[PDB]
């Protein structure tokens, strides 16, 4: 019964719209889809728009003059232009009727905002297609219109708010650069007569209501409206005086006196310095007067949440960190102004305590912004001791953990400049917070973390001397505590922080060895506790040493009989037994830190050697085994013993990097032995059982083995000096094992990783191995694009992978692709533009900029014969596709490689620099430049996508586009107003003169 | 004791996904761009009692947009979502803010940056200060490992009820029933467990 | 839930089998606990998601029910259950339920035997 309205050979009836809707927006479930989809499809007609007119007038359901006024809008904002002059003015005047009327009716004003502020939105949708030039006195008449009624003032402020953001604030992106300028310039042109109504209505006030509505219009306005209408009336007195003392008008005045901070105002004019300084002085009396004193507790206020409290002090904080952050030095040099900058300050220190993680944040970077130029800036520091002192505490007291990476980095660095302003300060603050700790006034786990990550955090700023003192008193405090402490829940904390705070000053730990033995081996004893956190964080705490300190292992300290790296590797086996893989790996990971700090080869290598023993032990046991038995590879614990060797090699290579060779030449042979065996398991067990072997713990296992070996390989090559050794040696057992294996698995059996280890390979050893390289490509090219170019989803590593080594052949080894033949050249052509196609960001890039490189490639080869050829067949094809994902909306992410693209290909034609015609003989006089032919084709191309596009439209574009083909900014607006053009009918030609 | 919330933001940002793991637990892999809008009940257990959400999940493609701003009226709360590895997505955040305000002036509005768990992350925290004039709360969030995936209702439920402490809690849950195996179907179950013990669980290389 | 005692708590995530789709369904991760009622003696799985704390999991741990290996994992167990009130009304499920580590599947199926046993009473 609903579906009717959708049948236009009726006449609609208004009274089952209003059903439909109401089962819509009030009904449920199975009622409420159907309506839905009915609305939708009634909506979309494009023949709706003319039942708008019947609907505003005879329905009783404001939701549906709602949508009617959706509909009206598409046409206004897609087809007006089609529309003749007359039917235009119609609209346009039932439009106003409608408001007006509205607006007359005091029951309807009130309770109806929805829709006339809809109606609005409408009405500013069409001044932006008719204004100025079709309607020049529309501006007078709401002037004149607005004397008349306060209603219509107030919704005509509503209006003229919509209008400023129209043009101002949303413009760049929905409209022409030249509509931009002409709507932005005809406001400029009018806007005297505007602010005129504005102040007029702020002068003589009364209604609120009207008084709020205004308000709210001129926050917009100070987006771009000149200085002098701030400055040059009463109106900066009224906003920081009267406008701040009533509560209905504080929160907008609040936010356009933060504007008002940030207009573009003359630097050298002592009276506008005073005007500015003034305002603020009465903006604070009104607070302190009006709202709370600077003593209030805002984080209990917050806390509460009454009213509109949480928004007024977000946004006092926003007013005085924009203020203060341009103006504050205005406050510094009068000493009749001291009161006024410390008490602004103080409100700052009274919010930074406000438990509330985005507020803290915006104040967080005001802090900053101050101690940053108190440690620069000279006779200021003085001024703020007491503001400094307040904020330690407050940074203190809210320090993360650094893995809140950004938090956590503004918080030591504010902390740092504030360590640096007053030492003493700081230090006394953090010793008695932990006296609080000690005394269990303050005590709790999130406590004494927080501490922690405070004291850990300003390392580096103290002296030496005083570093020294400072964290010998914290340790020892840090130790009384655990002690005290009962149980291993609380111990087990303190001892995290302990291990935390020395992690974080190796310098103290360099210039005491004897210290940093003994944390060393504390952390190793730790390495045997099963307490949750405690080995890892024995293990993180350890290659963190490590890292920083690493000289300290490698040498023979005084009163040792050797580097203690030697120590660490003969008990390796005993320090570790209670570790899991991953933290075995970590351990060994540290150790390959270390090693690389000996710089004599034969001491390096015994000392990899000494380290590798157990892995390569057992290793060596398994290769006999595993090889005698190939069953054994289907023993579960094998698979497991095997991975966490390799897992161990890759450990220590990735901190060994180029050192690490000879270990893998010690292993690699058998590795690939063992990738070669692994393989012909994994593929009986899927000829066995089927695709779903893949998923089972045997199968991943086996593939976490090729994955690993592949991830040691890579983790060496891209780190290695010696490319002569590469070549020689790796490459090609490397191929041998794993190319054909991945060409001759099922697509659901091959590793992306293998792809992820070629692209290492090329980008190392590319020109060395051209013939490598082509038998990449043989292996892997055609296998895998038909594994990806079904559709955009399936096999999403293979996808990003795939184009990466598409990329890295093409930048290093082009010559791969000259010896493809034709067919397989195509399918590569393909693929760049399959990758054009994905919305994915990773292949998409990708895609663009292989077409780029390809081009250039191309380019490089000169006036040959494949390079003529390559044009001939496919620089229609390069430059069709990239317009295709320029103007569908569905590539937006991609516009600036695009539009790159797209500049290189037509000024290869605007510089002659194509060598042969681009067209086949007989569609154009022969003599024909290539220029002329471009021309003709896009006009045609963009004419059969945009049919509703003028002949002028195209022609205008064109020619716009191929004189601006070396200024990059210029070309990609002459796009964008491209984009825009395309969405609308009747667009102006002289829109690509734009300059 | 119900409110209309609409979420809104860029097609692919997490919208439908982040509703449907609230509403049965499941995390959908697959993008199914919504049509128009889905709307969905959703309800928390809270001190004060139980709190529903009358959820208006819009569609955020242009083609797929239906009645748009349409689908605002009458919100009483909003979530607006980007994605965190999309920088489009959070440059849009300002457009679904305006289309939403100009219809909803004075709601409680969560922004969301969804798919904190991507490890390439493309809109860094520097750069999301949107939230700030706005009056909007912000969290990250990742519909896929759950981080902070309560946040946004317990925060909009704070301020609809309007009391700060308001907490989510867990209800007392009954006492289950005894069984009966219908012989009858006793075959029927083994096929049904067979087909389930042979199609792999996903995700087998998370934490669970 | 003072009424029961704590046998067993551990971590895990809870799926179902949707026969439409042939596909596994999450339906929540968190603790999953055995419950012994203190007058009944029936002991239950109770289980409450993360964050939000709803009960995914509500069912007797009835002595017919056998916990069987999913082909994708040695760390899961699959199992039919014939009544389950997490979302209200009694439902069937094909259950699977995950764990950390292979450990834990193990431990949490010898617990689930020690219940059916104490069922059987
Ligand atoms: C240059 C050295 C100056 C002084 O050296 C004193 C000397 N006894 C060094 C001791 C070092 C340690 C006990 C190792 C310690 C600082 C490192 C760690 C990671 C210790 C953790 C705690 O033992 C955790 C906890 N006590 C273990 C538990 O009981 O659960 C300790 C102190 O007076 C000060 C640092
Ligand atoms: N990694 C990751 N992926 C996510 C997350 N949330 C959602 N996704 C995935 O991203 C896609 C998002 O799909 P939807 O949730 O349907 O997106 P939407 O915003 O509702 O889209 P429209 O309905 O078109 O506006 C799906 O493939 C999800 O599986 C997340 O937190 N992390
Ligand atoms: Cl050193
Ligand atoms: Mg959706």
């Amino acid at each position: 019964s609903m579906e009717g309205i959708l049948d236009f050979s009726n006449d609609l009836d208004i009274a089952l719209l209003d059903q439909v809707v109401s089962t819509f927006y009030q009904g449920e479930g199975v009622q409420q889809k159907q309506a839905q989809e009915i609305l939708t499809k009634f909506q979309d007609n494009p023949d709706a728009w003319e039942k708008v007119d019947q609907i505003l007038q005879f329905s009783t359901n404001p939701q549906s003059k709602f949508i009617a006024l959706s509909i009206l809008d598409k046409l206004i904002t897609r087809k007006w232009k089609l529309l003749p002059n007359d039917h235009r003015i119609g609209i346009r005047n039932f439009v106003v009727g409608m408001i007006i009327s509205m607006c007359q009716d005091d029951e309807v004003f009130k309770t109806q905002k929805n829709l006339i502020n809809k109606s609005d939105l409408t009405l500013v949708q069409i001044l932006k297609q008719e204004w100025p030039q079709n309607w020049p006195e529309f501006i007078p008449e709401l002037i004149g219109s607005s004397s008349s009624s306060v209603n219509v003032c107030e919704n005509n402020m509503i209006v003229l708010k919509l209008l400023s953001e129209e043009v101002f604030d949303f413009s760049a992106e929905q409209m022409t650069q030249a509509k931009a300028l002409h709507l932005k310039n005809s406001m400029s042109k009018e806007f005297e007569q505007i602010f005129k109504l504005c102040f007029q209505v702020l002068e003589q006030g009364s209604s609120s209501s009207l008084i709020v509505a205004t308000l709210e219009s001129l926050l917009r306005y100070l987006h771009w409206i000149p200085y002098r209408y701030i400055y040059e009336t009463n109106i900066l007195e009224l906003l920081s005086t009267k406008f701040m003392t009533s509560p209905d008008t504080r929160a907008i005045t609040l936010k356009c006196l933060t504007e008002v901070s940030n207009l573009k105002i003359p630097q050298d004019n002592d009276l506008i310095k005073r005007q500015t300084v003034l305002f603020f002085q009465n903006t604070l009396q009104q607070i302190a007067t009006s709202v709370m004193p600077v003593t209030a507790d805002l984080k209990a206020t917050y806390a509460n949440a009454n009213g509109n409290d949480q928004s007024f002090l977000q946004d006092l904080a926003m007013f005085l960190t924009t203020y203060l952050a341009r103006n504050r030095a205005l406050l510094e040099s009068d000493e009749s102004l001291r009161e006024l900058l410390l008490n602004a300050h103080q409100y700052l220190i009274q919010l930074s305590k406000i438990e509330e993680r985005e507020l803290f944040k915006t104040t967080l970077d005001y802090w900053h912004n101050l101690v940053a130029d108190l440690f620069y800036e000279p006779l200021k520091k003085h001024i703020y001791e007491e503001i400094c002192s307040q904020l330690r505490l407050v940074i203190i007291e809210n320090m993360v953990r650094p893995e809140e990476i950004q938090l956590y980095k503004s918080e030591r660095e504010v902390l740092v400049y504030l360590t640096h302003l007053n030492v003493i300060d700081t230090e006394e603050i953090m010793i008695s917070k932990l006296a609080r700790q000690i005394d269990g006034s303050e005590w709790s786990w999130h406590n004494i973390n927080t501490l922690s990550w405070a004291i850990g955090s300003i390392s580096g700023t103290m002296s030496e001397d005083t570093e020294k003192r400072f964290v010998v008193t914290v340790i020892k405090d840090l130790l009384g505590l655990c002690e005290q402490k009962r149980g291993k829940d609380n111990k087990a904390v303190v001892a995290r922080d302990i291990m935390y705070v020395v992690g974080e000053y190796p310098r103290f730990l360099k210039a005491h060895w004897n210290f940093l033995r003994t944390v060393i081996l504390k952390l190793f004893e730790f390495m045997h506790e099963t307490h949750e956190g405690v080995q890892d964080m024995a293990c993180d705490t350890f290659i963190k040493i490590v890292q920083k300190c690493k000289y300290h292992f490698v040498i023979q300290q005084p009163r040792e009989s050797e580097p203690f790296i030697q120590t660490i590797i003969r008990d390796i086996q005993k320090t570790t037994a209670d570790l899991q893989p991953q933290q075995v790996h970590t351990f060994y990971k540290a150790c390959g830190i270390i090693i690389s700090e000996e710089r004599s080869v034969a001491e390096r290598n015994r000392l990899l050697s000494d380290l590798m023993q157990l892995p390569n032990m057992a290793w060596d046991t398994i290769v006999e085994q595993s090889t005698a038995n190939p069953t054994l590879l289907l023993d579960s614990e094998t698979v497991k013993i095997i991975a966490n060797i390799i897992k161990t090699n890759v450990a220590v290579c990735t901190s060994m990097g180029a050192d690490f060779y000879p270990q893998l030449g010690h292993i690699y042979y058998n590795m690939l032995q063992l990738y070669r065996a692994v393989s012909s398991m994994i593929s009986t067990q899927v000829a066995a059982e089927g695709l779903i072997a893949t998923k089972t713990p045997k199968v991943r296992g086996l593939r976490t083995i090729k994955k690993e070996i592949l991830k040691l390989v890579e983790t060496y090559i891209s780190k290695a000096r010696n490319l002569d050794d590469v070549v020689k040696v790796l490459v090609e057992p490397l191929l041998n094992a794993v190319l054909e294996d991945y060409m001759n698995n099922v697509p659901d059996a091959r590793d992306a990783e293998v792809l992820n280890c070629m692209t290492t390979v090329v980008e190392k050893v590319g020109h060395m191995i051209p013939q490598g390289v082509i038998l990449i490509l043989q292996s892997v090219f055609e296998c895998t694009l038909d594994m990806i170019n079904k559709d955009f989803t399936e096999y999403p590593e293979h996808r990003v992978e795939f184009y990466k080594l598409l990329k890295v052949i093409n930048e290093k080894s082009f010559a791969a692709f000259l010896e493809l033949p034709p067919a397989a050249f195509k399918l590569f052509v393909d693929a760049i533009c399959w990758a054009f196609k994905h919305n994915n960001r990773d292949v998409e890039v990708n895609g663009l900029q292989i077409a780029l490189d390809l081009v250039k490639n191309i380019e490089r080869m000169g006036n040959v014969p494949f390079a003529n050829e390559f044009h001939k067949n496919y620089f229609f094809i390069f430059v069709s596709e990239t317009f295709f994902v320029l103007t569908d909306s569905d590539h937006k992410s991609g516009f600036s490689k695009q539009a790159l693209l797209l500049m290189k290909l037509i000024s290869l034609v605007y510089d002659n620099k194509i060598s042969v015609p681009l067209y086949q003989e007989a569609e154009v006089p022969q003599g024909t430049s290539n220029q002329v032919y471009l021309s003709q084709y896009l006009a045609n191309m963009l004419s059969n996508a945009f049919p509703h596009l003028t002949s002028e439209q195209i022609a205008s574009f064109l020619s716009a586009l191929t004189k601006q083909c070396k200024d990059l900014v210029v070309f990609k607006g002459t796009l964008r107003d491209f984009l825009v053009q395309i969405k609308e009918v009747g667009g102006d030609p002289t829109d690509y003169l734009f300059a | 004791v119900q409110f209309k919330l609409v979420l809104v933001g860029d097609g692919g940002t997490g919208k439908t996904t982040f509703v449907k793991r609230h509403l049965t637990g499941e995390f959908e892999k697959k993008y199914v761009a919504t049509l128009g809008v889905e709307v969905h009940p959703l309800v928390f257990h809270t001190n004060r009692g139980p709190i529903k959400f009358n959820v208006w999940d819009t569609a955020g493609l242009e083609k797929f947009g239906g009645l748009r701003d349409g689908y605002y009226i009458q919100a009483q709360c909003a979530i607006i979502m980007f994605d965190v590895t999309s920088r489009v997505t959070y440059k849009n955040v300002p457009n679904w803010h305006r289309d939403l305000v100009r219809v909803c002036e004075n709601i409680p509005i969560v922004l969301c940056g969804n798919k904190v768990d991507i490890k390439d992350r493309k809109v860094k925290a520097k750069s999301i200060v949107f939230h700030r004039k706005k009056n909007l709360q912000y969290y990250d969030i990742s519909a896929k490992s759950n981080y902070n995936f309560e946040k946004p209702f317990l925060w909009l439920a704070r301020k609809l009820i309007g009391d700060p402490n308001l907490e989510f809690v867990a209800m007392p849950a009954a006492a289950p029933p005894e069984v009966v195996m219908d012989p009858a179907l006793a075959a029927q179950y083994e096929h049904d467990l067979e087909v389930a013990q042979t199609t792999a669980l996903p995700d087998e290389d998370d934490d669970l | 839930e003072e009424d029961e005692e704590v046998l067993y708590k551990v971590r895990a995530k809870l799926f179902r089998f949707d026969a439409d789709a042939k596909e596994w369904k999450e339906r929540g991760t968190g603790d999953c606990k055995f419950l012994k009622n203190k007058k009944t003696n029936k002991v239950r799985i109770l289980m409450r998601r993360d964050k939000t704390l709803k009960i995914c999991a509500n069912h007797i741990i009835a002595p017919e029910y056998t916990l069987k290996p999913n082909v994708g994992s040695d760390r899961s167990w699959v199992y039919a259950c014939t009544a389950d009130i997490a979302e209200g009304e009694a439902e069937a499920f094909t259950f699977a339920i995950r764990f950390g580590s292979k450990e834990n599947a193990d431990k949490f199926k010898e617990e689930f035997e020690k219940a059916q046993e104490i069922n059987k009473k």
